[PDB]
């Protein structure tokens, strides 16, 4: 039978305009409440969300993935490695009511997008079309990623997102972003000094530090730095890894590097298991609020 | 402005990186003791981008807040990561606190 088709839809006659309305909108909102999480802002949790809704997708299947905005349906909204993207969720319901007719899937995605722009991240293409599919597309817990894992579980974990080791190291570097927050997730801390504006701090980080693996109150081990940061032990790996470190090193260096490869890889992340008809827009680039006079 | 605010926003958004105390340690960010009246990029023991010493300001309420609104526009290459505060108040509340911290 082949896996499923999921087309790109266009909102009935919307345009580019009505979507940069939306992030607008999104935008600004993360520009008010900025004291979110002790004035981290929205932006990390924001960036999170994009991911996750994004992350369940099975290239084998094709099944999974931004499309149908599953996130909505509680199976999903409550799987565990989920912890602490409610908040994410409730940032936007307000900015949805505003706008009925996007889909829950543009919304999400949409989203990540803004808060990577907004933090000064490079440009993100991004397109529009994902359709709502009902409850029973919603995907069992646990196609994301656990923590707790080396190198090898990483590669591979990712090939079924249909990554290679640069776009996995790319999107990695997004952790310069938050932090872990202990009642989440068993981990705690932030990676970087600057959490809420898009370097590619991760990776100087990651080689500068003097790591020393220690254990948290929720009773894992984690990497810590005398600096106060942490690496979660998927972090770790991608220096223990001999070709998972020179691109570490490359984009340690360059910064505009990450920020080509890290646009690349979100949005193919972002658009993965979606079939766009040869009709459909182009995808768009949004203005900044500061490009906007904001 | 108000000085308690002042307060949160910095403990929320520049502990991370910076002490005011005197003595304070350097951190990600240079000890902020005496940073007003002093010129950009003159923090002892503290290893600044030639782009912070190269700009030589004296540091005043005013072009401090110029600053703070966009820290990589202010000083193109300064390493400090802070995407900057857009809130007129933000800035008067903080620098307020400042003030009043880094005597
Ligand atoms: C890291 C994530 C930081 C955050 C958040 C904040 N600061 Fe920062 N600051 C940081 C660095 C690494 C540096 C030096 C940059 C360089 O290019 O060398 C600075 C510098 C300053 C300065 C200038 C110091 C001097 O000229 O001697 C000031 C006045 C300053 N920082 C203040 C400041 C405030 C008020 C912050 C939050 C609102 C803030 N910093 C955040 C590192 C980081
Ligand atoms: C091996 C794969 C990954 C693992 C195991 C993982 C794990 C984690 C964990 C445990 C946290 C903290 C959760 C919390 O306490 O809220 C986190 C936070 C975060 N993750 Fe990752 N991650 C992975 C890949 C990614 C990717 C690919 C991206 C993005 C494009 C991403 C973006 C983020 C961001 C932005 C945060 C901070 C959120 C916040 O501040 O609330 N992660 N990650």
């Amino acid at each position: 039978t082949t896996p499923l088709v999921h087309v790109a839809s266009v909102e009935k006659g919307r345009s580019y305009e009505d979507f940069q309305k939306v992030y607008n909108a999104i935008a600004l909102k993360l520009r008010e409440d900025d004291e979110y999480d002790n004035y981290i802002g929205y932006g990390p949790v924001l960036v999170r969300l994009a991911w996750h809704i994004s992350g369940t997708w099975d290239k084998h299947d094709n099944t999974g993935g931004s499309y149908g905005g599953t996130y909505r349906f509680k199976k999903e909204f409550n799987d565990p490695s989920n912890a602490g993207l409610q908040n994410g969720f409730k940032f936007l319901e307000p900015i949805h009511k505003e706008f009925p007719w996007i889909s829950s899937g543009d919304l999400f995605s949409l989203g990540g997008v803004t808060a990577v722009q907004e933090m000064q991240g490079p440009k993100i293409p991004w397109r529009c079309g994902r359709v709502d599919t009902p409850e029973d597309t919603t995907p069992d817990n646990g196609r994301l990623p656990d923590a707790d894992k080396d190198a090898g579980y990483v590669r591979t974990f990712f090939q079924r997102l249909n990554m290679n080791d640069r776009e996995v190291v790319a999107l990695m570097g997004a952790h310069a972003l938050g932090k872990t927050h202990l009642k989440n997730s068993g981990y705690e801390g932030p990676w970087g000094a600057a959490n809420n504006v898009f370097t590619n701090e991760f990776y100087l980080n990651l080689l500068n530090e003097d790591w020393k693996l220690e254990k948290n109150d929720a009773n894992n081990e984690q990497w810590d730095s005398k600096s106060g940061y942490m690496m979660l032990p998927t972090d770790y790996s991608l220096i223990q890894d001999p070709k998972y470190l020179s691109i570490v090193k490359e984009y340690a260096n360059d910064q505009d590097k990450f920020f080509k490869d890290f646009s690349k890889a979100f949005e193919k992340l972002l658009e993965n298991g979606i079939t766009f008809p040869k009709d459909a827009p182009s995808p768009f680039i949004f203005k900044t609020l500061e490009e906007q006079g904001l | 402005g108000s000085a308690k605010k002042g307060a949160t926003l910095f403990k929320t958004r520049c502990l991370q990186c910076h002490t005011v105390e005197k003595g304070g340690p350097h951190k990600v960010g240079p000890n902020l003791h005496g940073i007003f009246g002093r010129h950009s990029g003159q923090a002892e023991g503290y290893s600044y981008t030639d782009a912070n010493i190269k700009k030589n300001v004296l540091w005043d309420e005013n072009n401090m807040s110029e600053y703070l609104t966009n820290p990589k526009k202010y000083i193109p290459g300064t390493k400090m990561a802070f995407g900057g505060l857009k809130k007129e108040k933000d800035r008067n509340d903080l620098i307020t606190y400042l003030k009043k911290a880094c005597e």
